[PDB]
This record gives C-alpha cells, sequence and structure tokens, in this order.
RNA sequence: GGAAUACUGCCAGCUGGGACUGAGGACUGCGACGUAAGUCAAGGAUGCUGGCAUAAUGGUUAUAUGCCGCCGUCUUGAAA
RNA sequence: AGAACUGGCGAUGCGGGAUGAACCGAACGUAGAGUUAAGGUGCCGGAAUACACGCUCAUCAGACCAAAAGGUGUUAGUUCAUCUAGACAGCCGGACGGUGGCCAUGGAAGUCGGAAUCCGCUAAGGAGUGUGUAACAACUCACCGGCCGAAUGAACUA
RNA sequence: GCAGUCAAGCGGCGACAUUGCUCAUACCGAAGCAGAAUUCGGUAAGCGUCUACUGAU
RNA sequence: UUUGCUCCACACAAUAUAGAUGGAUACGAAUAAGGCGUCCUUGUGGCGUCGCUGAACCAUAGCAGGCUAGCAACGGUGCACUUGGCGGAAAGGCCUUGGGUGCUUGCUGGCGAAUUGCAAUGUCAUUUUGCGUGGGGAUAAAUCAUUUGUAUACGACUUAGA
C-alpha cells in the first residue's frame, strides 16, 4: 500500500503491445528484398499533415513502418545480423525519429525532391527564431499585432492563466481582454528558444521557421554502397 | 557497595529507573535521584500528556480533598511511579521509601559528589533509534509546573563552575600523568608490570 | 525488504563549500552562508571527492528510507540558494480599495504593513524573517519581490503575506483583493 | 534444532504384491519419534494408506555434506491456515539445509502465525548458480565487497550501576 | 575544502578479525570468512583453535584490525593469510589486547604476590610524589 | 587416503563441595579383604574437644516485624 | 426450549486463576530433607530487565461479537501484463483526411443534445477523455515517437 | 414488510445498487453565498427557549 | 526561684540503631558520536591514541597496630594555630600562604606478643538524655485579670495600661 493510484480515462483505443513491433520488425526485412534503393531520414521534427503530403506525393516510394531501435535490429546491428551485405554499417548511422525511406526511384530523383522541398513550421524548441517580435504595450490580440490590430480579434479570457503563469509574462485581465504594461519582447534572433519561448510563438501561430527532411546515407540492395550525400 | 548512591535521572526511563531503584530500596540500599526534571518517558508528547490528564480525572468523584491530589513537580511524578512499585501502607514499605530522596537538578551537597547512572534504564540503550520520546520537563510544565524556568536558569550556574573544577582537575591530572610517565620504566615500575600492575 | 544500505548523492558545485559533523549542516558560498539541523533524521554523511557528498542509511526501513531523500533535497536547496538564490514575486491586486504595502521598523523588526485592505480599518503587520529582504518592484504594477537565501524563510514569508490577506467570510468569486505569489524564480537566473 | 530424516514406507506387503512402491520422502524433525509421526500424517494426506497397514522400512539421518559453504536455498512450502492451503515459495541463505529450514518456521510463525503441524515442506534445493535468485532480499548479500556497519551497539551490563555513561559506538 | 567527520564505523567484511564474547570460544580470535545474513556471519580462527562455524554477530565483537582475505576462503587459505598478515602480533601490540592480559594477570596473583604489589606500589608512590611539588 | 571432533547411549570408572536424617540398642544373618589368625564402609553413629560453675538454651506473656485470615439454624445450584 | 446419555459439584481442604459456584493441576495423620503439576520469573511477588527469529505507533494500542467491508498504514506471499526490440515515471514532439460525419437550430465545428460511431494513410490517433468559447479557437489523455536507464504495473492471500 | 430481475464474489448461495403498493452563541469548509439574511458539514457540548456540608476548639 | 537557662572539654551512666565494619572517587554535551595529548590554519581544522565497563583509581604492612637506633629525602600525612579565597538550591561545606607538633612501611636494624589453651561479632561506631565538675554568655515573655469592638449565636478574635 501507500502507492501512486494509477489514473486512466476510458477510451476506445488501446495499447498495441509487442505484437505490433513484430509486424514492424518483419516489414523492414521484406522491403529490403522488394525495393531497390534504401534511404535513412533524420527528420527530428515532423508535422502529420506534412508527412501525409510527402507520403502521398508518390506511391512507389514508401516510408518504412517501424521504430528507430526496432529498425536497427530489423536492419541488423552486426554483420551476423544484417539481412543484406553491408547493411549493418548503414543501420548504425541513424538515430532519433523513425526516418527511413524505401523506394525504387533513382538517386537523382531522391536528392532533387528533398533539396527542392521546403515548408513552413512553428519555431520548435532548441532552435533560434529568424525574426523578432514585441507584443503591443496595451491590450493584446489573438495574433499579437503581426497582422493589423484592427482586423485582429482580442485574446479570449480563458487563455489568460496560461500567458500569466505558463509563459510567466505579467499579463492581467481588463474587461475581458488581456493587457500588459510594456512591449514584452517574446524572442529575438540569436537566442535559443526555450519551451516557454517556443510556446508563446506557437500560441500566437507565428510559423516563423522552415522545415525540410534531412537525409544523410544512401544504400542499395546490390551495389551495397554506403555513400552519404548528406544535405542540411 | 556505596553507602549512598546518587543516580542522574537524565536520559532514563521512569518505569525502568523506578523499578530498578524500587528493588534496591527494599534491599536496604539508600538511593538519591537528581535532575529528575530531565527524565524521559517513551512515546511522543501527546500520548504521555493525554494519559496524565486521564489519571487526573479519576482522582475522586465527590471530593478531591477526601482523596488523592496531583503533584506537578517532576520529582513527585517519579515518586508516584516508584510509590506504586513499593508495598506502601506497611512498615517495610514505609521504611524503604524513607531511604529515597528526589530533587530537581543537583542541589548540594550532591553537586560536589559523584553521581552514577543505571545502564539498563538509559533511553539510548533501550529506545529504538528514530522513535519519539517525551521529557518530564515539558510534561511537568504542561500540567502546571511553575519552576521549569528557575531550574533551568540556576542549573546553568551549576554547569558553570563545574567545568572550571574539571579544568583544574584536568590540568592536575596532566601533571600527574607527566610525573607518572617520567617515573615509568624504573626498577620498581618495571617490576610492577610483571605482576600486572 | 529492509534495505541493508541506501545511498544518495549530492553534487557540490565548486563555488560552494560544506562542512559536516554531528548533524548540523553548514553551507558557504558567494552569496553567504546557511545552517541546518538534521540531528532528528539520523543520516550519515561522507565526503567522496569534495564534489559529491554521500548520505547513507543502514538497515533503513520504508519509513526511514523515505526520509533519506529529504536530506538531499534540503541540502540541495541550501546549495542552490547560496549559488542561485531564490526570488519569490508577488502581486497585490485589488478591485476597488487600493492595497498599500509599506515597511515600518517598530523595535527594529522592519515589520511589513498592509493598509486599506478591502477598506478594513485594521492595519495588518507581517513579520520579516532573518535573511529575506523585501524590494518593491519598479515600473511593475502592484508587484512586490521577496529575495533571500533560505527557501524556508523566503517561502514562509510569502505564505504569511498571502494568508493574512484572507477575505473574511465573503464570496471568493466576487472578491479578488489579496496577495498571490506570481512567480518563484531565482535571483541570478541563467 | 531439527534434524533431517529420510523415511520410507511400503504399505506392508501382501501375497501376490511383493515389494510395493516404497514411497520415499525426507522429513525434518527434532527426533526420530517426531519424524515418524509426521511421515504417517503426510501419507494419509497424499496416499490413502493408513498407519495401521503401513510400516517404516528404515530411517537414517542425512547430515549436510559441507557445513561450511554458504549456500542459497530455494524452498517450496505448503502451509495451512484459516483459508485453504496455499502454495508458497521462499529463498533462504544459510550454511545447511537443517539451519535454513529452521529459520523458515520462525518466519512463518511471525509473518503468518503458522506452526510446525500446519507447515508442509515440499522441497528444498540449492541455488547452484548465482543470478538465479529472484527475491531482492537475497540478492542484497551477493554484491561484491559488501561492507556494512552495526550502528548503535549495546553492551549488556552485568552490574546494576555504571559510572561511565556508556556510548553505543562500534 | 569541504569537511566530513571520520564516521569511522567498524564494518563487517571478508578478512575482518573479531573476538568471540560468549560460548566455548570466549576470548579467542576469529576471522570473518563470508557473511551469511544481516545477523549471522561465518568465521574461522584456525590459529586460535576455534573450529570454523557460523555465529550470530550478537555473540561476537568486531576488532579494529583487518587483513586481506578472499570471500569463502577455506581453513587452509585463512591460516595462510592469517599467518602472513601477522594479525596476532599486531593484535597483542594494542591497549585493547593488553588490557585483557592485565586482567588475567591480576587474577593469578598469589596472596604473597598481592602483598608484594602493595610494597612496590608504595615505593613508586614515594618517587612519584617526591617528583611532584618541585 | 587416514585421523579425530560434535550427538546419542554405557561404565557393577575415578574424584571433591554443600543440605537433612543418627531412627534400632549384648552376638546370632547375607557379604568383602586376608593363605591364615583376624579386620571391615557387611541387617540404622561412632571417636575426641570448647565454653557453659556469671550456670544458660529454653517455658508463659505484652508489643513489634514478613505472610494469611462474626458467629448458631435453613432454603436453593453455591454464595445468598 | 425440550426427551434421554456421560462427566464436575452436591459431603471438599491445597497451589494458580489480581477476588470470584461450575476454570487448570492436585483427593488431606504430625514432622525434616529434595523434584515437580497448573502459574510465573521489571516491582508489589519467591524466580533470568535470558537467548534466537520475525511482527506494531495505536490522539484510552496491545496484554480483556454488531467486524461483511473502509484506510496513499505496515510486513511476507499468490495469479497475470511488459522488459536492454529500452519495463515505470518525468519532460518534448506528433496527436491527421474525409469532416464543420447525419438530425433537432440563431450555434453543438469531438467535448448543451438523439442513432451509427464508418474510413485512408500512418508511428499512433477515439465522428474524440476532460479543461475550455456565445460558436470557433487553444490546452490535455489514449495512442505512438525523441532524451533518459531495469525492473516495473494490475487484482488478490495471509 | 411481501414478491421479482441482475450479480462482486462464496461454491448450488449471495452485499449495495434493483422493479411492483405501502438548532438562538462562537470558529472553520462547501452552497448563483452580488449585499443582507440563509441552509448544509465539523469543532466547543459552550449556551437557552451514621454520614455529606459548615462554624469552633 | 538556695545560681535558675544555655555554649564548650570530659566523668559515669543510661535510650535505642529498617542496620559502618577502608574511601557516595563531583564537568558538560552527542549516542548515525565523543574523551585525553599535540600542532597552527584557533576552526564543524590536522595529527597520535582510549572505550568493547568499576576485574577500575586511591588506600592498604606495625599489640584493633607497641617500645626503641640509624640511612635517604624535606616530600606524604593526623592534630591544633593562622593568611586568603570560593560556595545561598537545602550555602552549614570546599579549598590555599606561614610556621608548630606526632607518624612516615621510602630504606636497614634491636626487643614484646603466648595460658582467649582448636572458634564463639569476642565488645574498637552511631542519635538522644541526666546527674557532675571546670571555663564562658545573656539575664524574657504569653496566658488569666481590668477594659474594648473594626468583632461576636456560644466559643473565638482584634484594642489600651508600671
Amino acid at each position: 500500500r501507500s502507492k501512486r493510484s494509477k489514473l486512466v480515462t476510458l477510451a476506445q483505443t488501446d495499447k498495441k503491445g509487442r505484437e505490433n513491433k513484430e509486424r514492424i520488425f518483419d516489414e523492414v526485412r521484406e522491403a529490403l528484398d522488394t525495393y531497390r534503393y534504401v534511404w535513412v531520414l533524420h527528420l527530428d521534427d515532423v508535422r502529420t499533415p506534412v508527412l501525409q503530403e510527402i507520403r502521398t506525393s508518390w506511391a512507389g516510394s514508401k516510408l518504412i513502418m517501424g521504430k528507430r531501435k526496432v529498425l536497427q535490429k530489423a536492419l541488423g546491428e552486426k554483420r551476423e545480423e544484417e539481412y543484406k551485405e553491408n547493411l549493418y554499417q548503414l543501420s548504425k548511422l541513424c538515430s532519433g525519429v523513425t526516418g527511413l525511406l524505401f523506394t525504387d526511384e533513382d538517386v537523382n530523383t531522391v536528392k532533387e525532391y528533398f533539396k527542392s522541398y521546403v515548408r513552413s513550421d512553428y519555431s520548435r524548441p532548441n532552435t533560434k527564431a529568424p525574426l523578432t517580435f514585441t507584443i503591443p504595450e496595451g491590450i493584446v490580440y489573438s495574433r499579437g499585432g503581426q497582422i493589423p490590430a484592427e482586423e485582429d480579434v482580442p485574446m479570449i479570457h480563458s487563455l489568460e492563466p496560461t500567458m500569466r503563469n505558463k509563459f510567466e509574462i505579467p499579463t492581467k485581465i481588463k474587461a475581458g481582454k488581456i493587457t500588459i504594461d510594456s512591449p514584452y519582447l517574446v524572442c529575438t534572433e540569436g537566442e535559443k528558444l526555450d519551451v516557454r519561448q517556443a510556446l508563446i510563438l506557437k500560441q500566437f501561430g507565428i510559423a516563423a521557421s522552415e522545415f525540410k527532411v534531412k537525409v544523410s546515407a544512401y544504400y542499395d540492395n546490390d551495389s551495397s554502397t554506403v555513400e552519404s550525400t548528406n544535405i542540411n | 557497595v556505596e553507602p549512598v548512591v546518587v543516580i542522574d535521572g537524565k536520559g532514563h526511563l521512569v518505569g525502568r529507573l523506578a523499578s530498578v531503584v524500587a528493588k534496591q530500596l527494599l534491599n536496604g540500599q539508600k538511593i538519591v535521584v537528581v535532575r529528575a526534571e530531565e527524565l524521559n518517558i517513551s512515546g511522543e508528547f501527546f500520548r504521555n500528556k493525554l494519559k496524565y490528564h486521564d489519571f487526573l480525572r479519576k482522582a475522586t468523584a465527590f471530593n478531591k480533598t477526601r482523596g488523592p491530589f496531583h503533584f506537578r513537580a517532576p520529582s513527585r511524578i517519579f515518586y508516584k511511579a516508584l510509590r506504586g512499585m513499593v508495598s506502601h501502607k506497611t512498615a517495610r514499605g514505609k521504611a524503604a521509601l524513607e531511604r529515597l530522596k528526589v530533587f530537581e537538578g543537583i542541589p548540594p551537597p550532591y553537586d560536589k559528589k559523584k553521581r552514577v547512572v543505571v545502564p539498563q534504564a538509559l533511553r539510548v540503550l533501550r529506545l529504538k533509534p528514530g522513535r519519539k520520546y517525551t521529557t518530564l520537563g515539558k510534561l511537568s510544565t504542561s500540567v502546571g509546573w511553575k519552576y521549569e524556568d528557575v531550574v533551568a536558569k540556576l542549573e546553568a550556574k551549576r554547569k558553570v563552575s563545574s567545568a572550571e573544577y574539571y579544568a583544574k582537575k584536568r590540568a592536575f591530572t596532566k601533571k600527574v600523568a607527566s610525573a607518572n610517565a617520567t617515573a615509568a620504566e624504573s626498577d620498581v615500575a618495571k617490576q610492577l608490570a610483571a605482576l600486572g600492575y | 525488504m529492509k534495505y541493508i544500505q541506501t545511498e544518495q548523492q549530492i553534487e557540490v558545485p565548486e563555488g560552494v563549500t560544506v562542512s559536516i559533523k554531528s548533524r548540523i549542516v553548514k553551507v558557504v558560498g558567494p552569496r553567504g552562508t546557511l545552517t541546518k539541523n538534521l540531528k532528528h533524521i539520523d543520516v550519515t554523511f561522507t565526503k567522496v571527492n569534495n564534489q559529491l557528498i554521500k548520505v547513507a542509511v543502514h538497515n533503513g526501513g520504508r519509513k526511514h528510507v523515505a526520509a533519506l531523500r529529504t536530506v538531499k533535497s534540503l541540502v540541495d536547496n541550501m546549495i542552490t540558494g547560496v549559488t542561485k538564490g531564490y526570488k519569490y514575486k508577488m502581486r497585490y491586486v485589488y478591485a476597488h480599495f487600493p492595497i498599500n504595502v509599506n515597511i515600518v521598523e517598530k523595535d527594529g523588526a522592519k515589520f511589513i504593513e498592509v493598509r486599506n485592505f478591502l477598506g478594513d480599518k485594521k492595519i495588518r503587520n507581517v513579520p520579516v524573517r532573518d535573511g529575506v529582504t523585501i524590494e518593491f518592484s519598479t515600473n511593475v504594477k502592484d508587484e512586490i519581490v521577496l529575495s533571500g537565501n533560505s527557501v524556508e524563510d523566503v517561502s514562509q514569508n510569502a505564505a504569511d503575506l498571502q494568508q493574512i490577506c484572507r477575505v473574511r467570510n465573503k464570496d471568493i468569486r466576487k472578491f479578488l483583493d489579496g496577495i498571490y505569489v506570481s512567480h518563484k524564480g531565482f535571483i541570478t537566473e541563467d | 534444532h531439527f534434524k533431517e530424516y529420510q523415511v520410507i514406507g511400503r504399505r506392508l506387503p501382501t501375497e501376490s504384491v511383493p515389494e510395493p512402491k516404497l514411497f520415499r520422502m525426507r522429513i525434518f524433525a527434532s527426533n526420530e519419534v517426531i519424524a515418524k509421526s509426521r511421515y504417517w500424517y503426510f501419507l494419509q494426506k497424499l496416499h490413502k494408506v493408513k498407519k495401521a497397514s503401513g510400516e517404516i522400512v528404515s530411517i537414517n539421518q542425512i547430515n549436510e555434506a559441507h557445513p561450511t559453504k554458504v549456500k542459497n536455498f530455494g524452498v517450496w512450502v505448503r502451509y495451512d491456515s484459516r483459508s485453504g492451503t496455499h502454495n508458497m515459495y521462499k529463498e533462504i541463505r544459510d550454511v545447511s539445509r537443517v539451519a535454513a529450514v529452521e529459520t523458515l518456521y520462525q518466519d512463518m510463525a511471525a509473518r503468518h502465525r503458522a506452526r510446525f503441524r500446519s507447515i508442509h515442506i515440499l522441497k528444498v534445493a540449492e541455488i547452484e548458480k548465482t543470478a538465479d535468485v529472484k527475491r531482492q532480499y537475497v540478492k542484497q548479500f551477493l554484491t561484491k565487497d559488501l561492507k556494512f556497519p552495526l550502528p548503535h551497539r549495546v553492551q549488556k551490563s552485568t552490574k546494576t550501576f555504571s559510572y561511565k555513561r556508556p556510548s553505543t559506538f562500534y | 575544502d569541504s569537511i566530513v567527520k571520520a564516521s569511522n564505523w567498524r564494518l563487517v567484511e571478508v578478512g575482518r578479525v573479531v573476538l568471540i564474547k560468549k560460548g566455548q570460544s570466549a576470548g579467542k580470535l576469529a576471522a570473518i570468512v563470508e557473511i551469511i545474513d544481516q545477523k549471522k556471519v561465518l568465521i574461522d580462527g584456525p590459529k586460535a583453535g576455534v573450529p570454523r562455524q557460523a555465529i550470530n554477530l550478537g555473540q561476537v565483537v568486531l576488532t579494529p584490525l583487518t587483513f586481506a582475505l578472499p570471500r569463502g576462503a577455506r581453513t587452509a587459505t585463512v591460516s595462510k593469510k592469517w599467518a602472513a598478515a601477522a594479525v596476532c602480533e599486531k593484535w597483542a601490540a594494542s591497549s585493547w589486547a593488553k588490557k585483557i592480559a592485565q586482567r588475567e594477570r591480576r587474577a593469578a596473583l598469589t596472596d604473597f604476590e598481592r602483598f608484594q604489589v602493595m610494597v612496590l606500589r608504595k615505593q613508586k608512590r614515594y618517587t612519584v610524589k617526591k617528583a611532584l611539588a618541585k
């Protein structure tokens, strides 16, 4: 007794368990014999609608269904475990998000697509904002004045506690509208975005950051090359 | 072995100390208890304080004067515990109790005389480590004792002038050790070591 | 299971120094010094390499083991206080009656005075503990800042200020006058 | 101090059925007389043969081969209580089986109020290899260079008075 | 700069030498070979003549001396390490061991020997007191 | 490969220290030692002594000490 | 309650049960010596503040049937789930398309309400568990992923 | 009360849910408690509709 | 007051001993830490070492502790004088300068022990009192009575006087 009382809210969904991993484990091995070229992606940050657009942009190319550490075991971390020759060296070169592309498209097609592809994204933590913005020194609005304040809508009172406490800014409620006494500088160029700084920009919807999937290593089922035309 | 044993009640248990002293009293050995205000009782303060009030309730239903009365001094509390362990209302019990003396602090001339302790009644050697305990000083004051400040105030004066006596004694023993040390290894000293002395 | 020995580690930054004996703990550093008494917790200390202090309990039970971690937290708080320092910000907002907060030095105690709280004629005095220093925030609307080395003194003083401003049997929703801890940041944050 | 006895009974033979199965089991008891009684009791609980038709073929004490090596013992015990008998498994670190089983009875009486008559020792087997022990309180003693003090030692005084104000240091 | 007091607690460990308090081996030294549990330990005293056995820590008092010994060392190994460490020679050269001999020596003193102590003690007193007061 | 040691049980083995009893009253008997004469711890204590010759230990009783503890009849299941 | 059978008392002292019909042992001439029955060994109270193993903080504990169940009290186990393909927890990210699913209607966009609760890709995502708005919006879990680094979680027995 | 469904479990029995008729005072916590007044819950049980005693030696 | 009262030295007696038959030998504080010596970095500092019991320390030899001669130290100690200091909690005691007088078993010598007959606690202290001397000191009050009321059921209590 005297233990944390576990809490859970009843929902239709349920945990997948290890059986899901087993299907994941075999999926990578099957792809090595089906597709021609193998690529590993390092998209440390993702957006699901953007991922679907990348996934749906083509049919032959397939993003492997699996988990990073499971991918390593599926690919084989040793010469005695590799499903194909020279694959074990390739597996140990990727870490983090489960980025990996299996496709039959030519290498020139792969590099051209990723190099040209680019999309906007929110200022994620650990990054530096490419711009600076100061909140108006009076009543604040939904967009913070980035768009004309006349067109902007006043911030809803319900979000005041988040700004006052979570973001730590000295906000207060005045007749249902949040007000500040000074033009608080949310962030500036060169500063590494803390979670609070990123959240403030995220709350305002300022997608002042670019996003593109970075790929490092390339592999083939017969050439077995470990060339890495890394693009950042 | 000692005509008059002086026992320091500090750090002792009332039940264990009283029982040990009670048997000696029945054996004809005179005993004196000092520093009773620093005596300790097992259990946290609330239990000891609560139990004392419960006993006070049953003094007498109709008239307290025509019955028992509650003594607030810490020494009397120890005496009450020891009294129940002696065959009172008898010649042997009454005579034995006359051999016992209890005072708060160390009133003279006991201050100038050695005082012993009972190893089988110390809180350190009996109470489990980390367990709470109650001190008679707080308990006695909570039940109406009005001399805790006086005892504490003048006990410091007792503590003072005693280190000075020990300081003189410590210096004197240092001279004795040097005198004994230099006299060591002599013909008489070497022969003494053979016989164990 | 009655752990034979449970140990905890406390990292000591080079900027501070700690001396340990019978359980009176002293911490010395750039911001000052702190003292704490742990004779009632029966833990054993040990200096490893002057950068890590080990606290261990032998034959500690579940009730005793739980107290072992508290020593690290209290010692860690002292280390952080002497290095970083604790700053408790508060704001004395009001609806209609302006809350006036001032400091008086009756008998040299530097008591904090609160006046005109919800129109009450009574003047509320809040004592200031040793070590904690009061500094009114500049250009910040009705903000008061509490700073000090000891968490207990700084935190307790903030609690007393908020507690003594309780509304006497009134609708909490309709009445907002009071003092609240807006932030619990450090003095030299980085 | 119990002793380990091996008891065999063979449901005294009858014509056309010589040399019966000769059921064999090991019983821990303080003396041979107690061991014999427990053997009969256990039989009636498993084998429906009764003491009237039973016989004790032989009984010999089994002394531990090496009463110097410290051995981890895994013990399976079936014990009765207010509720139906429950299967139980415990691990004990002791020099000999007889010593280890003795501690089990003390633990059962303390932590389960069970007694000798209500406890049936199923099997005692040595944990011949390390890292096979499951209980945490037994793995506790397997750490390398295990050093621990004995704080707060108390010396049993002989006389009723002490002038030294003794210290509990060790 | 940081200081932590000694906390020099005696620890039960392999190779620890201990003195038996109670039983047939009272007053005989022994060396802990392997700890059995919290309360029981295995000891060996081949030089002291006490047979190898398991004894509860309550009946044994730990001495401050120690010597290297592998866990589970047999009687032959313990004796070899025991002799090499010369714990017996180190043990005797201590006040704790010396006091035991002094108490035993005082018990065997004959009445004639006891009388000699008085004469010798008084003679030493004269010299000791003569040295003082100067 | 051979020794012990622990445990159990035996000794019609040995050797001390302490406490109570001294009952029977000339031999008859069963036994031991000795070649024998005889002796003995062998069907119940004998051998010396120190003070009491101020002759007491002790007997009855007042008190004290440690412990124990209203009568005659009659009910019912005892007490009542 | 009542029919009957067998035992203790009924005529009965003694020790223990703190006192106690019917409880435990023990069936009595007056004495000296030794061992015990039940009860006990901190004092009253004659006998070990003995040893060994565990167990409990109770704000009248514990020693003296209304209790099935409650308790983030404590201690040892039983049956299952996960686990170096990274067990628990703590932070961060993803948390999607049909779709503002169909109907009442100023409005229910997942979250005032009524029946389904379908589908594609996914790394996993409920026509959505709550917070939240006049309705949006925004936060969160359940569901996965990233940093951490081994045992953890669920129900029961005593 | 009588009758009936179901079942956490106990091993055929069955908890609760289930269907038919038959303070005035004071201090705290919650209440659409805006104020006043107020109910609810706890705490204090405060507060209200020959010999006992006593003089005297 | 036939010198009553009391302090002191002993002279004999008595009353009894909840019970001597070498010494109640003095720091404080902690008990998951402390004692003693040393050092300088005077601090929660470094070094050496002690506990695990007082089985200790002091004292202890002489006719129940005699009569005498020397040696070496000039210390140890009993007793009376005497300087100074400390102790008010129940101090009623605790220590020091000075010299005086005995012992000194620190060391070496010269004599007595007996017949208490083989032991009889073999009488060696404690609190109280009287009678006696010898030497010191001070050498009065209350009640009843008269009277009175701030009192008083009756008692009792409070006023005043040569």
